[PDB]
RNA sequence: GCUUGAGUCUCGUAGAGGGGGGUAGAAUUCCAGGUGUAGCGGUGAAAUGCGUAGAGAUCUGGAGGAAUACCGGUGGCGAAGGCGGCCCCCUGGACGAAGACUGACGCUCAGGUGCGAAAGCGUGGGGAGCAAACAGGAUUAGAUACCCUGGUAGUCCACGCC
RNA sequence: AGGACCGAACCGACUAAUGUCGAAAAAUUAGCGGAUGACUUGUGGCUGGGGGUGAAAGGCCAAUCAAACCGGGAGAUAGCU
RNA sequence: GCUCGCCGGAAGACCAAGGGUUCCUGUCCAACGUUAAUCGGGGCAGGGUGAGUCGACCCCUAAGGCGAGGCCGAAAGGCGUAGUCGAUGGGAAACAGGUUAAUAUUCCUGUACUUGGUGUUACUGCGAAGGGGGGACGGAGAAGGCUAUGUUGGCCGGGCGACGGUUGUCCCGGUUUAAGCGUGUAGGCUGGUUUUCCAGGCAAAUCCGGAAAAUCAAGGCUGAGGCGUGAUGACGAGGCACUACGGUGCUGAAGCAACAAAUGCCCUGCUUCCAGGAAAAGCCUCUAAGCAUCAGGUAACAUCAAAUCGUACCCCAAACCGACACAGGUGGUCAGGUAGAGAAUACCAAGGCGCUUGAGAGAACUCGGGUGAAGGAACUAGGCAAAAUGGUGCCGUAACUUCGGGAGAAGGCACGCUGAUAUGUAGGUGAGGUCCCUCGCGGAUGGAGCUGAAAUCAGUCGAAGAUACCAGCUGGCUGCAACUGUUUAUUAAAAACACAGCACUGUGCAAACACGAAAGUGGACGUAUACGGUGUGACGCCUGCCCGGUGCCGGAAGGUUAAU
RNA sequence: AAUUCCUUGUCGGGUAAGUUCCGACCUGCACGAAUGGCGUAAUGAUGGCCAGGCUGUCUCCACCCGAGACUCAGUGAAAU
RNA sequence: CUUUAAUGUUUGAUGUUCUAACGUUGACCCGUAAUCCGGGUUGCGGACAGUGUCUGGUGGGUAGUUUGACUGGGGCGGUC
RNA sequence: CGCGGGGUGGAGCAGCCUGGUAGCUCGUCGGGCUCAUAACCCGAAGGUCGUCGGUUCAAAUCCGGCCCCCGCAACCA
């Protein structure tokens, strides 16, 4: 069967990326738990 | 007239067209259109807000002439166009400087009629005036609610108001469903009914004829589940709580009647 | 060919003949309001119904639908069914007067075609009054009847069927 | 003309068989249903947890749904093993 | 290296997505590959991605997202206008051949095209976030004109043949050629040109629209293909030639005709039905604020620039997604020969593979299949499974019906090959010749060549001629739902849902209702022939009695009754 | 009867034999008119029954052909 | 004490008129090329509507919960 | 088997609850009306209160045993 992920980078970008984090208190909380645990792919990116 | 295809297939059977040879057959004026995009039922949060809203075939919105705002000039009847969000047929109409405003065909209207607009105009089918040259017991169609809106009510297929009485600078109307209410006296009225008379009789036929028109189905109460509807549940097809909307609010003859600033304008309540 | 048949033409006569479109008054019902008050209504009697939340009664005004007193007559019109307040437009048939004209084109008519009370049916409007079915009160040996209070279809309208 | 007939692509999944620590965490094989529409499908967006969506089974919402997943109250509580 | 076998509307050849060096070379074999391994998508070192015309970035805009002020909200934040992003959309321009171990419309050879900066010359009114035109569009269907492309014929070249015949109606191979420019065609749309005037296009306007005269009857626009040219050029079978034996170097014939013909193009057309079918910019055009011995606009020409990023390979799979080298899933494009209606199917081509365990044996038994004595559902929950029916043309065809159907009902007949009709017909295509002409890609006539059904009659072979693959099982009484359709993704496809249709009932527009603490949106840029809810469920004939209880609508006097 | 428990009710057709099916009889445990009633052409990967065709479904299996099974070499699991 | 009349006065309950509150998802203009918004003129409603606080009613739309035990297995009956 | 109700003139049914006095309609008999019937009018009679027993001054009644009728229940794996 099909399963259930179809990769496109565009869309792994539009609703994961930096700036997707950036926007909201809600998503830069996420991103300062990242820093917090030391993370080396603080999100996905190249 | 409402013709009727013959049933060479099921579904064919119960079909009936209403054709009109008024209509053009061409193509609808480019300076008067504007896309319109068709949204589920959606509000800005994102929610079905109204349910069976979807589907249907992509159409494109023509702008329609309501207020008349160009009173004491002469306008000739062009072409008979069809205008689908309408329920009724729209009249392309030139008036006397070369300009195209869309408008309501009214009833007893064909390809080639004139018509002016103001109260100057003389009392014919298709002309617009203020409802204080209007004579009383006439019959018209969109009337307007305020001097300058432009027309909100009996503005649908073959749908028309009966004024009943001019009392000073209020007029009595007579709604379509049996309503009376006054309106200001400079409101203006459009003479006779809305054409297309006859687009009562379409029969759709198919369930797909309703579907690209533009409504989806709706599933019965007793059809779902507890959680999912107030009546729900039930071993086999089994009722007994008053009917209800899905919402809890009992539906069935519940007057839902809560305005109260135009409690004043309206006499004699629908019986 | 002729002309007494039949038919056409010139001019008038009376008419609820038919269709579409407008309008008036009487009367009823209803709606709001004023006055005013205990019955009203009903019947053979009575009861249901309505009324002190104030009807009936009377007055002012308004929304409406259907039907058109009197004239009206074993009077008139149409093939028949059938059709009457008034008015306009379209239109048919009938008869009369004096002549002219075509010159038997006539009589009837199985099958075939059209029209055809009322009730009924279909799509969509309308609904005052009247009123099957139906409900109740009486009547009665019983009353799924006659009588009485309400009341849906229907009766009205355009388009079709029968 | 047709939610028209027959039949590939495409989508779907009725009967049987194999498989059941499989080739595969629902597939293969022989056939089946629809096949110009209420059709199918690509890319891109929108609706979210007592919320969404639903041609309505209480089905579906990242192999999990009569209330998702992750972290936190939390070493919840357990007259029970 | 030689045969056999398999896919060939794919197991072939290329892009998008997605991976991220898996691509190529040399070398190595511990670990990986379900075995071996000198082999490889494995290890180690090295090499490889070349663009003004491809794509992206870029200009423009849809859904939709963000969103200065602002509205609103306990804070967070939500909504949204001016704006600003956002392709799966619109918008400038390149084709052929050769070359590498791997890249190529990117490199080289040849030949062209597009847009701007700058400058000279000759002319000349230019100029916006404004207006107008353009872009600009649906499904379905029919026909005509063509090409890609293929078969055949002639031409050129080789061969004339390891078992009988084969110098001939003989066999094999080739017979390829673009963009651009020029012509402007089949065919499509629309009547052209001029003068005057205008409450119109939120200001103006010579532009558009509108209303009146004048004059001619054609003009303008659009447009695949063919033909010239590009090109005495490239490529080119096959020899000559040197083998580091992998291949290279050099040379080079013919290169045309007819016919068949698409789902490609003309067609963003034409006709028609209805459910009535993006936007904005580029582009063309008219002016305002103004600027005019200017600046700039138009045209020819010289010249400069066209940056940046991706570009390898896989892309229906051992390289993506399924943990794997996984019988699975994944959008788009090209898609040949014979038979055939066809992209079904069978067998083949180009091209690419033999699916990473093998060797013997020939037991029970299991899975996948074949045939089957006599019988024919006696099996069994039950005809589940298999079997059998199956094509085209023609004849023929019931009950019942909403008059469409039922129906391909059922039930039958003819099919091969050859000859003749007819040295292949009907028919289609159609050069040469002839004639005319508002002379060109023209019109009639004309008929060679090419191509080509089906039928009638006769003959002959087989047990069987739609001989294979492919390819309905039919009929009868009846329950339920009208019907196509939808649903339990991973045991339930149904009589469940939906449905057109009916009914009741709610709503007079700042509409009821719905999401939302609110604003604001949807409902609807619709307005009672409309919208919402609920029930039933085509259609036909109908839909009777009860207002006690419950709910709900109405009436308000009295009784009771909260806060104050 | 998608509803009838008692019941395989009773009668008739179908069959050599019929708890199912078709058609009627009303004693309807406990149908019934838009939680719709009663019919209906057509439709159905639907439920039930019948007849023909057809056959290894079965009577009763027999043989044959391939892939495993057995043997040899290499590699090399699992629930428990 | 009661039946009651004029005046004054005290609050309250209706009806009508009015404009200044307020609404204005009416018209037009400006900020501004911007259908939002604010302001300015004006028209229409008008001390209503709507909003806060208090309060009665309705209220499975929604939330937190209870609905016992013995029982010659549990339920029903029975009993405490 | 259990729960609840019931048995009353010829017939259908009150009264019972909360004990002492049994009522209503049709029906039966007699009379009248009419030529005769029914309908109608007038009148009287008519009940061991299923049955046995107990309690109370007193029982159709209150309780218990048995017979009969009736509705329900008669279960989950």
């Amino acid at each position: 069967m099909k399963r259930t992920f179809q990769p496109s980078v565009l869309k792994r970008n539009r609703s994961h990326g930096f700036r997707a984090r950036m926007a909201t208190k809600n998503g830069r909380q996420v991103l300062a738990r990242r820093r917090a645990k030391g993370r080396a792919r603080l999100t996905v990116s190249k | 007239a409402v013709v009727k295809c013959k049933p060479t297939s099921p579904g064919r059977r119960h079909v009936v067209k209403v054709v009109n040879p008024e209509l053009h057959k061409g193509k609808p004026f480019a300076p008067l259109l504007e896309k319109n995009s068709k949204s589920g039922g959606r509000n800005n949060n994102g929610r079905i807000t109204t349910r069976h809203i979807g589907g249907g075939h992509k159409q494109a919105y023509r702008i329609v002439d309501f207020k008349r705002n160009k009173d004491g000039i002469p306008a000739v009847v062009e072409r008979l166009e069809y205008d689908p969000n309408r329920s009724a047929n729209i009249a392309l109409v030139l008036y006397k400087d070369g300009e195209r405003r869309y408008i309501l065909a009214p009833k007893g209207l064909k390809a080639g009629d004139q018509i002016q607009s103001g109260v100057d105009a003389a009392i014919k089918p298709g002309n617009t005036l203020p409802m204080r040259n209007i004579p009383v017991g006439s019959t018209v169609h969109n009337v307007e609610m305020k001097p300058g809106k432009g027309g909100q009510l009996a503005r649908s297929a073959g749908t028309y108001v009966q004024i009943v009485a001019r009392d000073g600078a209020y007029v009595t109307l007579r709604l379509r469903s049996g309503e009376m209410r006054k309106v200001e006296a400079d409101c203006r009225a459009t003479l006779g009914e809305v054409g297309n008379a006859e687009h009562m009789l379409r029969v759709l036929g198919k369930a797909g004829a309703a579907r690209w028109r533009g409504v989806r189905p709706t599933v019965r109460g007793t059809a779902m589940n507890p959680v999912d509807h107030p009546h729900g549940g039930g071993e086999g097809r089994n009722f007994g709580k008053h009917p209800v909307t899905p919402w809890g609010v009992q539906t069935k003859g519940k007057k839902t009647r809560s305005n109260k600033r135009t409690d004043k304008f309206i006499v004699r309540r629908r019986s």
